[PDB]
């Protein structure tokens, strides 16, 4: 018996990256998994490096980031790489979640990897929110202020909890230092959950774009998906290169190059682009607590897809109506993103509410209806 | 051509040694070539082009 | 639900003969030109409506909303803005 | 959803003259645009099988039906990875799209649902 | 007279308002106020206007006694606050924020 | 469609010179080039990246 | 002397003439309205910023490249 | 918002450094330093730039040491622990015109002139915004704009009323290279200089990007050949089914 199978440690690697039996028909949207792993590795390497140069004290934080840009050899690259990869991480995670929703990766028997995935998504949001604060520019401070004040909505204890998060009575040095410590930590926790969702998946194996069993026709993970993953790695690195080397600030807010000033409030305080849809959902509800619940529910509602999808068929490749509905859902999610960065003005106020209603009605009404109807159409249509 | 395969490709030790030696050569020549190309497209703009005035 | 090599959990297979040739014996880019043109056209044509319909609708919606918003904050739009607030 | 549910609902529709008159033509076009026939699948090939019930139904298939199903799945998987469609004899014609599995799953489910009912019986 | 106490870095204007000053502030129809509030909402004690003395526009400190509504005038972009410290004219959107202050004694406030 | 000894048509894909050393060598030239650029790219990446840990410009002043 | 002055004047009289005239007419209206009494006690005081921006935006579109070419 | 409240958005001017392969014009950078030094430095600091940063960008080592040595900086205390001054060194940061914010605001009718080290990154528009703002003071405010006292009308500044007056006029600087110092020329030079100040790695960054783009492109092309090569047995697979 070959060593890669005999030795317990090697055999764990072997089971995941080499002999792992994969469907032979995965398309390029199965490549986001590895890109997310690459982003996570880039973030760890660049992040740990920045941590060697960054100072978490509020009197020095912003200046330490300028020191990284200006004095540390290749600091500019490590900083821009870390900041841009945070954007790519979300592009890839939305792509990966999009793939999962379109192809019914959330259905039995893959509810557990999906559900752990929803938590990974929450940890990514928290990680990226805290990391943004560490620069301690104007958007850092004011973003922390606005977002942390949402916890004030929790009844009875809300105010107390906010002061507890801040370590003080406003966002300041204690907040910055604690966000540094946690921002360093959270990526390791996120890596653990990413590994758990993989282990959970390994019981069923990957889904595939037809939504049928692949047990009949498997291919080793290596060399086939190893070499197919390289194509998207190099495509990703080309996009990374164009941002990091040629337009490093395209995805940024200029106000974060102004040092935090608790007195001056910026023109418009928006989150980073990848949080904007959730921000739009929050604005849609007039009530403070209502808004917060809706915003959290917009993420946690993903946990009920296994229930509300009533289809006897896994995924949308063969379901024309579900494909149309999915198209509208995704475009609406992008509209929400856009409306998250407009000013609270007519006519975007009403529009934001309609898009929010559409977002939730996909999970609660349309998907259950459409999936029930298509079940009937497949049966009657093939009689 | 058999000869070339037999010398540089057949043994993996030889193939990896050839790849690394080629990487060394490429790295040094590419650096030099890009330097010159960069200097020609940005001619008269760079400090090295105005330094002589001072 | 999935086993491993040797016992993957396939229903019994019988009667299928599979054939293939070595990667070294094949032209990797055989018929690439035909595929790049005709096959891609086929695949794109068949999916076009599912992309065009939602994109065009939501782009139209956004265009109308952004144009109204712009107009409301002009001099001409003063009255309509006063009502809207 | 359960196959039982789908089948019962479909029978309600096919009973009602009005309903069938408007639903049957829709369902036939739906199936045409669905495009599974273009990969040489029969409708039943697409039903989710990673459930206890469906595993039992598949184990109850006659060997010939079972062997042919395996072939259709392998053939479709090869079309999928090649980004080709079936041509000629590989395309499923409407007359070949038979519900080979529905009887087996309906029997498996019938017993499983009777079992659930009778687990909740109350002596009167 | 108007004092400036720094409290959490932010300056605190403490004005000992006269009777006639209070009267002047209680006049303006709330209707015509970017940020509609009456002095009663702002102060807990009519003789102690305590505000966070940063201009709500960008964040200069308004020069007190100056203005056009004789309260506070931000020299930076020319925004005028009142004797209630309400915004009347200029780019500033909001009235000068009020801190959480309590009269422990009648002669000492804690902020 | 019945005899399994009648190998399906692979003529669209078979190279006539498939057993020649020239044929293998070419594919290994592609693999080797890719290894060479990966080596050159890794060396550049590692060198540039680790240099962050050498004395910064303010320290060298 | 400043190249911008000439280029801006040329672009106003030429490709941006419609906007030049809009701004001009606006100015005339507003100045006349300021001349009239009880203007200070009016609700809405018209400005010419909008028209100015349309003109400037136009001038900049027709000038940017030309100006940087002669520096 | 009103367009006024946003500010007029600056034109896209064709800067030398626009262009994937383009560096700054270092001659312009040097001229722009001289504009900063003779005009802006009266009110604006450049705290993140050290004398050494100018070396081999705009000035030789000797010129930059000369600039440093003309100033006095705080030394470590003498042996009796009394404060002392020393002449500047290349490692020193370019010193600001005011000792603190309060002094800065007092000199500028309450407004605080921002540090300009990052202003090209800290405003939408970058170089274009700085150029547009410095050159964009109209002789007369558009009729109907009411300026607060000590504000100047400038359409590019949000709100329109800026506490910084027009400062560039033809011939406020005498360039040492004989370039005619017109308002436009000085604004272009100083805007280029400040852009460099914000992102001094710019030139090196774009060259390394060129190398990366080339290598990454080649690797992408090869990775596609290799994928296709290794996958061909799977793509080319054929089946014969004989139902049993
Ligand atoms: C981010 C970091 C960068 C790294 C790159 C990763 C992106 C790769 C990826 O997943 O997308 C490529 C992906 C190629 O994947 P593939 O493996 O050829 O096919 C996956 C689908 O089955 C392809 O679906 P199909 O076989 O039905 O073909 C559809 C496709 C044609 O697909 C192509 O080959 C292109 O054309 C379109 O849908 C275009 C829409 C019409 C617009 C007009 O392109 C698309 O599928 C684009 C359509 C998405 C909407
Ligand atoms: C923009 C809206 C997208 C609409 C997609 C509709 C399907 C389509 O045409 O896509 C092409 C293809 C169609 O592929 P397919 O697998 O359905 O069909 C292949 C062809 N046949 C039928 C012969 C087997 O779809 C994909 O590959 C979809 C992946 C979705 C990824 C979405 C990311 C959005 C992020 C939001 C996160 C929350
Ligand atoms: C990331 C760092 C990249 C380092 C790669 C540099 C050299 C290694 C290489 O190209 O591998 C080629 C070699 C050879 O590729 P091969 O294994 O396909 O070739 C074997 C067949 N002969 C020897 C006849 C040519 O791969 C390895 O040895 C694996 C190491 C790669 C990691
Ligand atoms: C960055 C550069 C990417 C990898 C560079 C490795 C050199 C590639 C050339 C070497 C090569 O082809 O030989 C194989 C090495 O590949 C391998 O053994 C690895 C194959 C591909 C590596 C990448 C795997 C997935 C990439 C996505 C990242 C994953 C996310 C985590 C961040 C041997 O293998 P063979 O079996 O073909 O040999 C056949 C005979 N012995
Ligand atoms: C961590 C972030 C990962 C992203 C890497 C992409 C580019 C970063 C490289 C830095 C860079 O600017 O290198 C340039 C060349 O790019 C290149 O050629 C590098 C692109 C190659 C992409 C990645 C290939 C392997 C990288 C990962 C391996 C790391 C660990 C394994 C040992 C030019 O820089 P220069 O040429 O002046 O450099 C001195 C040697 N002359
Ligand atoms: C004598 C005073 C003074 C001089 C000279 C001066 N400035 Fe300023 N500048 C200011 C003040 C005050 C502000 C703040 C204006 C405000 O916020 O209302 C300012 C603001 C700016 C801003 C940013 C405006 C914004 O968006 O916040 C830039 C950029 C600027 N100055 C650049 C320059 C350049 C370039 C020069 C000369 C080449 C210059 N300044 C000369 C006083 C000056
Ligand atoms: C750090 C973040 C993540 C990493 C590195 C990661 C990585 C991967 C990898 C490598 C796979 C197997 C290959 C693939 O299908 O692409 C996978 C599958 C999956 N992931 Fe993720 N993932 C992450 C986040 C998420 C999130 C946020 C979700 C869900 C909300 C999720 C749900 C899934 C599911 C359901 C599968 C199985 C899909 C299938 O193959 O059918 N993952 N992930
Ligand atoms: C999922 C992984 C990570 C994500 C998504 C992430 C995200 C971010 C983001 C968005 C920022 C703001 C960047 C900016 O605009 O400058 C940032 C900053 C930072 N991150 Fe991370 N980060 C991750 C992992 C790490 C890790 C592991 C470290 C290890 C310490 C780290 C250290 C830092 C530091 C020190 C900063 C502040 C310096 C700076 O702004 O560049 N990060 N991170
Ligand atoms: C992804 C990076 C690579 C490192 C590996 C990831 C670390 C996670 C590994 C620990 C989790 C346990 O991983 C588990 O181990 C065993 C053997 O290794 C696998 O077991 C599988 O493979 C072995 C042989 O390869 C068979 O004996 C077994 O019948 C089969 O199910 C499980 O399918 C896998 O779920
Ligand atoms: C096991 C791995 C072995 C140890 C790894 C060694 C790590 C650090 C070694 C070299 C790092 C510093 O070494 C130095 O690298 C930088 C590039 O990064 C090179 O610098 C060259 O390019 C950079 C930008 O690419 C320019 O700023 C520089 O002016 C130019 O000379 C130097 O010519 C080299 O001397
Ligand atoms: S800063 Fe107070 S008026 Fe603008």
């Amino acid at each position: 018996m070959a060593l890669r199978k005999k030795n317990s440690l090697l055999n764990m690697a072997n089971s995941y990256v080499l002999d792992s039996p994969q469907p032979s028909n995965l398309n390029y949207f199965w490549n986001f998994g590895s890109l997310l792993a690459l982003c996570l590795v880039i973030q760890l390497a660049t992040g740990i490096t920045l941590a060697m140069h960054y100072t978490s004290h509020a009197s020095l934080a912003f200046d330490s980031v300028e020191h990284i840009m200006r004095d540390v050899n290749f600091g500019w690259f490590i900083r821009y790489a870390h900041a841009n990869t945070a954007s790519f991480f979300f592009i890839c995670i939305y792509a990966h979640m999009g793939r999962n929703i379109y192809y019914g990766s959330y259905k039995t028997p893959r509810v557990l990897p999906w559900s752990i995935g929803v938590i990974i998504f929450l940890l990514l949001i928290i990680t990226a929110f805290m990391g943004y604060v560490l620069v301690f520019g104007q958007m850092s401070l004011w973003g922390a202020t606005v977002i942390c004040n949402l916890v004030s909505a929790i009844p009875w204890l809300g105010e107390d909890i906010v002061h507890f998060l801040w370590g003080g009575f406003s966002v300041g040095n204690p907040t910055l230092q604690r966000f540094f410590a946690l921002h360093y930590l959270m990526p390791f926790v996120l890596a653990v959950f990413a590994l758990l969702h993989l282990i959970a998946l390994h019981t069923a194996g990957s889904s595939n774009p037809l939504g049928i069993t692949s047990n009949v026709d498997k291919l080793s993970m290596h060399p086939y998906y190893s070499f197919k993953d390289l194509i998207t790695v190099f495509a990703f690195l080309l996009m990374f290169t164009l941002f990091v080397f040629f337009s490093p600030d395209k995805l940024g807010h200029p106000d974060n190059y102004i040092p935090a000033n608790p007195m001056v409030t910026p023109a418009s305080i928006v989150p980073e682009w990848y949080l904007l849809p959730f921000y739009a959902i929050l604005r849609a509800i007039p009530d403070k607590l209502g808004g917060v619940i809706a915003m959290v529910a917009a993420i946690l509602i993903l946990l009920i897809l296994p229930i509300v999808d009533r289809s006897i068929i896994r995924g949308n490749a063969f379901k024309p109506i579900s494909k149309l509905l999915f198209g509208f859902f995704i475009c609406n999610f992008l509209l929400l993103g856009v409306l998250g960065q407009v000013h609270i003005e007519p006519p975007f106020i009403v529009l934001g509410q309609i898009c929010t209603i559409f977002y939730f009605s996909y999970f609660l009404i349309l998907l259950p209806m459409v999936s029930t109807i298509e079940n009937i159409f497949f049966y009657i249509g093939s009689l | 051509a058999t000869t070339f395969y037999n010398v540089f490709v057949k043994r993996n030790s030889a193939f990896v040694a050839t790849i690394l030696a080629s990487a060394f050569v490429f790295d040094m020549t590419f650096e030099t070539a890009i330097d010159n190309f960069w200097d020609r497209i940005n001619a008269g703009k760079q400090w090295k082009d105005i330094r002589h005035k001072y | 639900y999935m086993g491993w090599w040797g016992h993957m959990g396939s229903p019994p297979q019988k009667g299928i003969a599979g054939y293939t040739i070595s990667p070294f014996a094949a032209r990797p880019f055989a018929g690439v030109v035909h595929a790049a043109i005709f096959n891609t056209f086929r695949r794109t044509k068949n999916q076009a409506l599912f992309v065009i319909l939602p994109v065009s609708f939501f782009y139209y919606v956004w265009t109308q909303a952004s144009e109204k918003n712009e107009w409301l904050y002009t001099k001409a739009g003063r009255h309509e803005l006063a009502k809207a607030l | 959803a359960s196959i039982t549910s789908v089948v019962k609902t479909s029978e309600l529709i096919l009973k009602s003259p009005l309903l069938s008159k408007i639903v049957v033509p829709l369902a036939k076009t739906y199936v045409k645009f669905s495009g599974y026939r273009q990969l040489g699948f029969k409708m039943n090939d697409l039903i989710i099988e990673e459930t206890p019930n469906m595993q039992l139904a598949l184990r109850r298939l006659p060997p010939t039906e079972s062997y042919d199903r395996v072939y259709r799945l392998i053939r479709a998987t090869q079309f999928s990875l090649s980004h080709k469609l079936a041509t000629g004899n590989d395309i499923t014609k409407p007359e070949e799209d038979d519900h080979y599995l529905i009887p087996y799953i309906l029997d498996v489910e019938a017993e499983a649902f009777e079992k659930d009912a009778l687990d909740n019986l109350e002596v009167v | 007279k108007n004092v400036i106490i720094k409290w959490r870095g932010k300056p605190i204007f403490i004005r000992h308002r006269t009777s006639e000053e209070i009267e002047e502030a209680n006049e303006v129809n709330v209707a015509t106020l970017r940020d509609p509030q009456t002095d009663d909402e702002r102060v807990q004690k009519p003789e102690w206007l305590v505000m966070i003395g940063v201009c709500t526009h960008l964040g200069c400190v308004p020069i007190g006694e100056a203005g056009d509504f004789g309260g506070w005038f931000c020299p930076c972009h020319g925004s005028h606050y009142d004797i209630s410290g309400r915004i009347r004219r200029g780019p500033a959107p909001l009235n000068l924020e009020i801190p959480e202050y309590d009269f422990a004694d009648a002669e000492t406030l804690v902020i | 469609g019945k005899s399994t000894y009648k190998i399906p048509d692979f003529t669209p894909y078979l190279k006539k010179d498939r057993n020649t050393d020239a044929n293998r060598l070419f594919s290994y030239f592609m693999i080797g080039s890719f290894g060479m650029l990966s080596a050159a790219g890794a060396k550049a990446t590692v060198q540039d990246f680790l240099s962050n840990m050498s004395a910064s410009a303010d320290v060298l002043a | 002397p400043d190249p911008a002055i000439a280029l801006h004047e040329a672009a106003a009289e030429g490709p941006c003439h419609d906007f030049k005239h809009h701004f001009d007419e606006c100015v005339e209206r507003v100045t006349k309205a300021q001349e009239a009494e009880d203007y200070d006690h009016a609700e809405y005081k018209e400005d010419c910023v909008e028209e100015f921006f349309h003109l400037q935006h136009c001038i900049n579109d027709n000038t940017a490249d030309k100006l940087f070419r002669v520096l | 918002m009103t367009a006024a409240e946003h500010g007029l958005h600056p034109a896209e001017y064709p800067w030398p450094q626009n262009g994937m392969l383009s560096t700054f014009d270092h001659a312009s950078l040097r001229r722009g330093y001289q504009v900063y030094k003779e005009v802006c430095a009266a009110c604006h600091s450049l705290d993140r730039i050290a004398w050494r940063n100018l070396v081999g960008v705009t000035h030789t080592t000797d010129e930059a040491k000369a600039f440093a040595e003309e100033l006095e900086y705080d030394d470590e205390p003498d042996d009796e622990g009394n404060p002392r001054k020393r002449p500047g060194k290349l490692a020193d940061y370019i010193p600001g015109p005011y000792p603190n914010e309060q002094a800065a605001r007092a000199a500028n009718q309450g407004a605080l002139p921002p540090d300009l080290s990052l202003i090209a990154k800290a405003r939408h528009g970058g170089a274009d915004y700085i150029f547009a703002l410095l050159t964009g003071y109209p002789d007369e405010p558009p009729a109907g704009v009411v300026l607060a006292p000590g504000m100047n009308y400038n359409p590019y500044f949000p709100g329109g009323g800026i506490g910084m007056a027009r400062t560039l006029f033809d011939g406020v600087v005498e360039y040492e290279d004989g370039t005619p110092a017109t308002t436009s020329q000085m604004a272009k030079d100083v805007a280029a200089f400040l852009t460099w100040a914000a992102e001094p790695e710019h030139d090196e960054r774009k060259k390394l990007g060129l190398k990366a783009i080339i290598v990454i492109s080649a690797m992408l092309g090869l990775s596609v050949y290799i994928k296709k090569f290794k996958w061909s047995p799977i793509k080319n697979r054929k089946f014969i089914y004989n139902p049993p």
